[PDB]
């Protein structure tokens, strides 16, 4: 086996959410002729940064009230999806890792309804499914 | 709603407003705000002025905001009240939905 050093924070976070179907994602830095596995934040801290994200604004096919577009669309996470953390807020939004859906007014661009769908590559499943079913999957 | 259906929501709203407690430890008032208010909003059979419904919604929103801000007593029952009675789910969001419903029935992160 390969002797490697894993950061304490990442190691603790492994079972912080993976104690009960789980995965471990990290970046290995083979720097200074030694192997040091760390999370992405410590990878940035080590030393060329250029962040790439998804914050797409899919032109919503659903043409209904403002309430329907904003306060009804955003509850599409708990349908069948899994391995997603749950945090409750009175205000109303779904904040699971790099996910935010309550963007702005329902139609600012002179077209159909526009809503910002945001996700990253580790949570690509939720954002991809949302964008797919919001492109044409919610007709009137 | 045959004997008295119009005053079902009215009595609950009056009790909640008269309570005037920052911490929603009252079982009856919290349970009434959670259950009777959605039923009152859904029930269009009883004819009441829009002002009364708006005032009831505002009182419910104030109680929900006070409950959220005040310290409660993991998801479990409170030390003094039952879990079902004192439970409030999404206070600001439920209040906003109730206000929108009332406005509809009253003759019409960085989101806002």
């Amino acid at each position: 086996s390969i002797p490697v050093g894993i950061s304490l924070g990442l190691l603790k976070r492994e079972m912080a959410q993976g104690l009960l179907p789980r995965l471990l994602h990290g970046t290995l830095i083979m720097k200074d002729s030694n192997f040091r596995l760390v999370s992405s934040e410590q990878a940035l801290k080590e030393l060329a940064e250029h962040q790439l994200r998804f914050t797409c604004r899919v032109h919503l096919h659903d043409t209904r009230k403002e309430q329907e577009t904003a306060l009804r669309v955003y509850s599409h996470l708990k349908s069948v999806l899994k391995d997603h953390c749950v945090q409750h807020l009175p205000d109303g939004s779904v904040t699971v890792e790099s996910v935010l859906l309550q963007a702005a007014a329902p139609s600012e661009d002179p077209g159909t309804k526009v809503l910002l769908v945001s996700w990253t590559y580790q949570d690509e499943e939720l954002g991809s499914f949302l964008t797919s079913l919001l492109k044409k999957g919610l007709p009137q | 709603v045959v004997q008295h259906g119009v005053g079902l929501g009215e009595a609950l709203l009056e009790a909640e407003t008269i309570e005037e407690q920052e911490s929603p430890v009252n079982c009856f008032r919290k349970l009434f705000v959670c259950d009777v208010l959605p039923l009152i909003i859904n029930n269009h059979d009883v004819r009441l002025p829009a002002n009364l419904l708006y005032k009831y919604l505002n009182k419910a929103a104030e109680f929900y905001i006070n409950y959220v801000t005040r310290s409660t007593q993991q998801k479990y029952i409170i030390e003094g009240l039952t879990e079902k009675s004192s439970q409030i789910v999404d206070p600001w969001e439920r209040l906003f939905k109730i206000l929108n419903v009332v406005g509809m029935r009253c003759e019409w992160y960085g989101d806002i």
